């Protein structure tokens, strides 16, 4: 709950990539 | 403003011959560009980000003529009433990079992608200034 | 509109053509690594449905729990024993069986006909971490991922399973429980 | 009835592979180490590899 504001786009890309999705 | 919603009048309901005509004149009026190498050594973290936009831009514009000569007027006017339909026909698509011998489907479909957005962009342009 | 085919196959009988191989390459060693090895795969699986779901956040335990049973049965049969199923797991491979039928129908095959022929798991990237215990002694917390790989085919040898099927709770003006008459319980 | 009509290629044990492959292994890396992926050497590597996917499926 106490998320550092410097690391705000890091997070919502880690976020994005690590989702389940089909190859090709 | 009057002359700008003129143009764009036109521009919305263009047909792919039209498209044609309009990348010429953007390349009538293109300089053409030299590459230009990344600002950093191969070892730099920011190699790999350099983009040379300025040579994109015209390779765009030109595989785009190349592309629509390939392309029959039968499907073109087919192109021009479908819309997303076309872009979405794998078979039509496959089959202008088959007659064409080089550009690949997708590459077809980005340039037949581009003239809706052209149309699109009028639209939406012709609202504001109207 | 199938991709291309670039060898002879392996079956009795040839069903298609070989085309040949681009001249072109891509413009730089990254991209033509990746398109080589993507070329190598569409050589795979013609004429069946397949279908590749990558980093589940599961355990292959897990997903074994669902797997196991839908193993050598009709597709209908094994679609249909994942939806009651209630785990977290049954979800991912009900995506996965609606998936690898799509597939086979864009091949060319009749849904109405197709089998789970072969499933398996396989293991992801894992995030590792570490979590206090008593006395200054510490252990390990690690989330796992896996893959999931489904395989239809047509006509493959299937088991006998077959479940009944019964209608919900008539709910609405279609229930007509209200019109029952109750006065032939009273005679002989 | 002849060699051509009664030979057979034997199928190499699991934990025997890494052995027997060993030299064309050690080939592909020194080739795309060396020349590059856009060299003929690797093409012609590339095209023997499609040969082998395709014949997986039977
Ligand atoms: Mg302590």
């Amino acid at each position: 709950k106490f998320q550092s504001r410097a690391e705000k786009k890091y997070r919502i890309m880690d976020e994005k990539v690590g989702k389940p999705r089909f190859q090709a | 403003r009057d002359e700008i919603i003129k143009l764009l009048e036109s521009r919305k309901d263009m047909d792919v011959n039209g498209y044609v005509m309009y990348c010429r004149e953007e390349l009538g009026k293109l300089t053409v560009p030299r590459p230009r190498a990344p600002p950093v050594s191969p070892k730099h973290e920011d190699y790999k980000t350099f983009v040379d936009e300025e040579r994109v831009t015209y390779m765009r514009m030109k595989q785009h003529e190349k592309i629509s000569l390939f392309l029959t007027e039968e499907e073109k006017n087919t192109v021009t009433t479908k819309g997303k339909d076309i872009l979405d026909d794998k078979r039509f698509i496959q089959t202008i990079a088959s007659r064409t011998g080089f550009y690949i489907a997708e590459e077809v479909r980005d340039c037949l992608s581009e003239f809706f957005n052209f149309r699109d962009s009028s639209r939406r342009l012709l609202t504001y200034y109207a | 509109s199938r991709p291309p085919l670039y060898a002879r196959s392996g079956k009795f009988r040839e069903s298609e053509e070989v085309q040949p191989y681009r001249t072109w390459y891509w413009y730089d060693a990254e991209t033509e690594s990746e398109e080589r090895r993507k070329e190598l795969r569409q050589q795979l699986y013609r004429d069946s449905g397949m279908s590749y779901y990558l980093n589940i956040p599961q355990s292959m335990k897990k997903l074994e729990r669902v797997v196991r049973v839908i193993r050598n049965l009709a597709y209908d049969e094994a679609w249909k024993q994942a939806c009651v199923l209630p785990l977290k797991a049954a979800g991912f491979v009900k995506e996965g069986l609606e998936h690898a039928r799509k597939d086979a129908e864009e091949k060319g095959l009749d849904p109405k006909k197709l089998v789970v022929s072969t499933v398996y798991t396989a293991k992801g990237k894992y995030l590792r971490g570490f979590q206090p215990m008593g006395k200054g002694f510490a252990g390990r917390k690690t989330t796992r991922k896996t893959h999931l790989r489904i395989v239809l085919r047509e006509n493959a040898s299937v088991l006998p399973f077959a479940a009944q099927v019964v209608s919900p709770s008539r709910v609405g003006g279609a229930s007509q429980k209200h019109l029952r008459d109750i006065s032939v319980r009273y005679t002989v | 009835e002849g060699y051509v009509l009664h030979e057979k290629k034997p199928v190499v044990p699991r934990a025997l592979r890494s052995f027997a492959f060993k030299s064309q292994d050690e080939h592909k890396s020194f080739v795309l180490a060396r020349l590059g992926i856009f060299s003929e050497e690797a093409k012609k590597i590339h095209l023997n590899e499609l040969r082998t996917f395709a014949k997986r499926d039977r």
